[PDB]
């Protein structure tokens, strides 16, 4: 709007128009993973904080000598996010969610979920309240977001042949015969010809005598606490990629917990191998 | 064109299986467990059909 302005400017008087020259409490999560059932355990963990006990005898209560603080969660929320997603996702034990606090106090829950290149996203919410004087209450609704970040199967050395037992835990009354299924997966090439065997024979010890004793016991129970009925099975023929069953059959004779039991070991009549399967098995004889 | 969202699933488990593997003895029948789990956390599927399927 240049011409509609420049003809509203105000000429000046005697002049020609025209001249041509010139945080009461503090937490956080110790989650834990369990390959032995595929689970992790996220537990979060909320304690009074040292800004609570400073602020105890400051403005609170600062006449009294000790005072403590009374906090009550009106709730704890655990969820889990995918976008504008969101679930909540319950504790293992019952928690009474109206859960009234005091000074140095801390709080666990811990929250069970399933287990490779996907983390999650959980958001953790609390709600609370300080109950200072019956009447009046000041609330705190905080939240925040963050991410889930952190033997039984036993394989072949030098081949791809796979074994289990069918039933790694098992619990029987000493001296009853009882058996466990040992699934010999084979795909690697060829058949095998290996032989299962139990050695009942107290392996010589290679260290102060309180660790040789305990050591010489430990092979001691491994060489005579269980037998084999079927020693020096020979496993008939496995063809590749195929699957057998090694039903053994066992009995003990020495109450105890063979956890990862040694002894039962497997050898490959092809290469020599020693490959130890016993660590796929934990008895318990009572 | 955009769809709404669609869930998945993963096959968490099987009860008496070690990687997909297990034998018959030719006569005799068993069964077991397939524990599946819905990996979405909004949608819910409403439908669920199997068909078994054999190598011959």
């Amino acid at each position: 709007t240049l011409d509609k302005y420049s003809s509203e400017e105000i000429l000046p008087s005697f002049e020609p128009v025209y001249s041509w020259s010139s945080s009461l409490l503090n937490m956080r999560l110790r989650n834990i993973s369990l390959k032995s059932e595929h689970c992790i355990l996220s537990s979060l963990d909320f304690q009074t904080s040292k800004a609570s006990e400073q602020l105890t005898k400051k403005f609170i209560y600062p006449q009294e000598h000790n005072s403590f603080l009374k906090l009550n969660f009106q709730e704890i929320s655990y969820k889990l996010i995918d976008g504008t997603s969101q679930i909540e996702l319950d504790p293992i034990c019952p928690l009474k969610v109206p859960l009234t606090a005091f000074s140095y106090d801390s709080i666990s829950a811990t929250f069970k979920l399933v287990l490779s290149t996907q983390p999650h996203r959980v958001k953790i919410t609390l709600a609370y309240e300080l109950e200072l004087h019956p009447n009046l209450k000041l609330p705190v609704r905080t939240s925040w977001e963050t991410e889930v970040t952190l033997t039984s199967l036993v394989n072949s050395k030098l081949s791809n042949v796979k074994f289990k037992f069918i039933n790694s835990n098992i619990k029987v009354i000493k001296g009853e015969k009882f058996t466990m299924r040992l699934q010999i997966i084979n795909s690697s090439s060829s058949p095998l010809d290996l032989v299962v065997y139990y050695n009942n024979t107290i392996n010589p010890i290679p260290l102060t005598l309180e660790n040789q004793y305990q050591l010489h016991n430990k092979y001691r129970k491994i060489a005579e606490g269980i037998i084999l009925l079927s020693n020096d099975y020979k496993i008939p023929v496995v063809p590749p990629r195929e699957t057998y069953f090694a039903d053994l059959r066992f009995i003990g004779i020495m109450s105890g917990y063979y956890g990862t039991l040694s002894g039962l070991k497997v050898l490959d009549l092809n290469t020599n191998e020693l490959i130890e399967v016993g660590n796929g098995a934990s008895v318990l004889i009572q | 064109k955009i769809l709404p969202e669609q869930p998945q699933l993963e096959l968490l488990s099987t009860s008496k299986m070690t990687r997909n593997s297990w034998m018959m003895l030719d006569g005799t029948k068993t069964d077991f467990h397939i524990t599946v789990r819905n990996k979405s956390l909004s949608c819910a599927i409403n439908h669920i059909k199997i068909i078994p399927m054999n190598n011959i």
